[PDB]
RNA sequence: AGAUGGUAACAUAUAUAUAAAUGAACUCCUUUACAUAGGCUUUACACUCGGGGUGCGUUUUCUUUGCACUUUACCUUUAUAACAAACCUUGGAAUCAAUUUACUUGGAGAAGAGGUUCGUUGAACUCAAUUCAAAAAUUUGUUUUGUAGCAAUAGUAAUUCGUAAUUAUCCGAAGUGGUAAGGACUAUCCUUGAAAAAAGGAGGGAACGGCUUUGUGCUUUGCUACUCUUAAUACUUGUAUGAGCGUACCAACAACCGCAUCAGGUCUCCAAGGUUAACAGCCUCUGGUUAAAUAGAAAAAAGUAGGUAAGGGAAGUCGGCAAAAUAGAUCCGUAACUUCGGGAAAAGGAUUGGCUCUGAGGACAUUAAUGUUAACUCAGAACUGAAACGGACAAGGGGA
RNA sequence: GAGAACUUUGAAGACUGAAGUGGAGAAGGGUUUCUUGUCAACUGUGAUUGAACAAGAGUUAGCCGCUCCUAAGGGAUAGCU
RNA sequence: UCUGAUGGAGGAUCGAGUUGAUACUGACGUGCAAAUCGUUCAUUUCAAUCACGUUUAGGGGCGAAAGACUAAUCGAAAAG
């Protein structure tokens, strides 16, 4: 809830990093994306 | 929040040196009302003169060290 | 979209958004206004109202 | 007006319940609810607190005695034998 | 006690006519539920530019401004004009922006 | 070397700040710390009513009108006042008294008269101050202030002027008892309704001023500002004030679990007006929406959620299933049988609107008469209407 | 705006009707919050909307909690098995 | 020995909500739903209801007893 640990915190904080999409430069040179609605962390 | 009534109280209150703020404000009353605020480092201290040229000469006495607010 | 604005004026009044009125001439103008202060203003100006409280007559 | 014949304090259970056990529960009921007489300062206001204490208003004393009468007969007669010893 | 109204504004624009305004007054004004009174209880004079209304009774000041709307609607008034408060005792009409 | 008052209950340090009322070991308590039900009271918020003050609304007609705003936080042991208790002093009670809605209490000391305290409460009270005039070693009379300080400088409703500033408002009466809390109580129990951290009080009486000199912390000799206690300050010692973590948003209506943006499920608090017994149902204000995996047009059958049907009235059917009827309240009336408590709202009747009146029920405060004035509830009588009235909503079918 | 029954604004008419799709919270969720963009798919119709996609941004405490205490209980110390 | 008050007792009565699930064997039955919806109904001061915490684990537990339930799994769970 609104009360969260403070690993739990860094833990939510880790997914959303992981989240975020390609840099598209990279691209130049995911299927592992996560929606916070269709796929739970199952922390 | 205090408020004081004995005058010398509110003078010695004055003369003693964690009292930086002085406040001093007008009321139109339901003639010219007039609150006399010290602010000491604790607490802060109010008197209400009813009388203006009492209020005023009280003002006038007050240490001139004073960090005085008019408020209105 | 208005939205936003009209979420503004709801805080920033204390009035519910189903009580602004927002001028349906210089929908332009108010768009732009993307902050509370420019709300404050619009409001001033009178490009924003308090809608009248809907009545509740004690009389009968 | 009187309104119960018979039943008297059992009538807060109504119908319910056989009537001899309701009975019985009425005697037990009355000696529990008497204001017993208090062997200390002579008020009869000793009262059931808990199962086997009871209590006076005047003197705050708790007694232990009985469940439903302040003393059972078996005690009195107890108490007698040793007076007389 | 008097109470006051300033009736310059739209006097001076001709539309507004205080003698008929003054009439509309002694009509309207009831005193413990009845129009026709207006005895020793209250006053009502005129000026150029001012009604002058003068109470003896608990009197709400109020009321006159009511009268006054009433008086506008009456005369098809009532997107030109407004009764505003000046001091407590004086009203005065006002043009709508 | 360790204050005082008060007969007593107990009180007293108001210094910027009630800081300070010696106290060790070792104990003893108390707070923390407690069920449920019932009413009663007090406060609070909420709602309302009447008036004044502001702005807006209605105005063919009517309406001193309808609505809106009129605000006030912790904190100051807040100061006091008021009240339920508990206690103290006096007093001495049968012709029993005081007393609550209820009973409770009283020679183990009641009533009464004066007090003390805790608790509600948090500016009530003249509360404080001020204005001066009289009486002792400070008290009485009058006035002006203050939303008691916080506090108006902040809000809110206005009104302007300008391209943020000024101004004016902020307050006189009361009722309803819906919430919540407290209080004193009362009742129920083969149910008697947590603990500790922490804090406080008491008993107890260990120890005992400072400095200098001499002899081996202890003893002797001389001198008088000393023991406390807050606050401030200066200086060394590690840098002598506030560690870390959580704080978005959702809480289901699409953020959760139901494989999903699924009519499901999921804990808690706040809780307006009307009608009313009601936080029911029906409608409205504040706030919230006007959306829901679709729209539009037609309006057959059939379905589904409903309505309504003449005369009959269960003849339908396994069976009155379903539906209808019944229903609220007041007044009447109430059997068999019974464990005497019930049965029972038995059964069965009657009444109910609107309007206009009449009677019944208080609080004060003047001197038995005269006043100011408050709810709402009863009871009765007219008149009235297409014989209607718990007009919608809501609401037992009963019996053998 | 290319395009609008389901984006936004105004005007109606309505409902939710303080046991509310209103405020706050808990569990659970975890950036869904917000701004600027924005439409490949998704948003079972459309969609310019969005709890979608993209870029950023956002959660500040001596006093609100956790942090301390004990409760039902739990994990262990000594043993003993 | 009666009568009028008061009093507020009760695993009393009706009853919203809540917890349930009686009937329609209503709707739904490639549903909104792997049990839902509607109307009706039973429950509401106690053997009450709910939350969180906690205890008890598989031939075991738990059971006002239905072989009920023990994560859509039960006359012996699930996983390997
Ligand atoms: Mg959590
Ligand atoms: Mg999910
Ligand atoms: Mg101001
Ligand atoms: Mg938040
Ligand atoms: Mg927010
Ligand atoms: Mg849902
Ligand atoms: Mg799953
Ligand atoms: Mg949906
Ligand atoms: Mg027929
Ligand atoms: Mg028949
Ligand atoms: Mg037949
Ligand atoms: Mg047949
Ligand atoms: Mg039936
Ligand atoms: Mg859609
Ligand atoms: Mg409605
Ligand atoms: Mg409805
Ligand atoms: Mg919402
Ligand atoms: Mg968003
Ligand atoms: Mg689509
Ligand atoms: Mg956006
Ligand atoms: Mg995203
Ligand atoms: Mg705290
Ligand atoms: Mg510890
Ligand atoms: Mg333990
Ligand atoms: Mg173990
Ligand atoms: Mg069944
Ligand atoms: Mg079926
Ligand atoms: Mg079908
Ligand atoms: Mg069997
Ligand atoms: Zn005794």
């Amino acid at each position: 809830g609104s009360i969260k640990r403070f690993r739990l915190k860094q833990r939510l904080g880790k997914c959303r990093r992981q989240n975020r999409p390609v840099p598209h430069w990279y691209r130049l040179k995911n299927t592992k994306r996560r929606h916070w609605r269709r796929t739970k962390l199952g922390l | 929040p205090k408020q004081i009534t004995d005058i010398r109280k509110f003078l010695k209150i004055s003369r003693k040196p964690d009292t930086t703020a002085v406040i001093i404000m007008k009321k139109k009353s339901k003639t010219v009302i007039t609150k006399l605020k010290l602010r000491t480092k604790k607490y802060l201290y109010t008197m209400v003169f009813a009388d203006r040229k009492k209020a005023e000469r009280i003002e006038n006495s007050l240490l001139p060290s004073l960090k005085r607010i008019y408020y209105p | 979209s208005l939205t936003l604005q009209k979420r503004l004026a709801a805080s920033v009044l204390k009035c519910g958004k189903n009580k602004i009125w927002m001028d349906p001439n210089e929908i332009s103008e108010i768009s732009l206004a993307n902050s509370r202060f420019s709300i404050r203003k619009l409001y001033k100006e009178g490009l924003i109202l308090k809608k009248p409280q809907k009545v509740h007559s004690r009389a009968r | 007006s009187r309104r119960t014949k018979k039943v008297g304090l059992t009538g807060k259970y109504g119908t319910r319940y056989g009537s001899s056990l309701r009975k019985q529960i009425k005697k037990i009921e009355l000696m529990q609810h008497a204001k017993y007489l208090c062997t200390f300062c002579g008020k009869t206001a000793t009262k059931r607190t808990c199962v086997g204490i009871w209590k006076c208003k005047k003197c705050k004393r708790k007694v232990c005695g009985g469940a439903w009468s302040l003393t059972t007969p078996a005690a009195v007669a107890a108490k007698s034998t040793i007076i007389r010893l | 006690i008097k109470y006051v109204l300033d009736c310059t504004k739209p006097v001076k624009d001709t539309i507004l006519d205080i003698s008929g305004l003054e009439q509309f007054f002694k009509d309207k004004i009831k005193v413990d539920k009845k129009t026709n009174n207006l005895k020793n209880k209250v006053v009502v004079t005129s000026d150029e530019y001012k009604i002058y209304i003068t109470v003896h009774i608990p009197f709400s000041k109020r009321y006159i401004k009511y009268l006054a709307k009433k008086y506008i609607k009456m005369h098809q008034i009532r997107d030109f004009l407004r009764v505003i408060a000046k001091g407590k005792l004086a009203y005065e009409f006002k043009y709508f922006q």
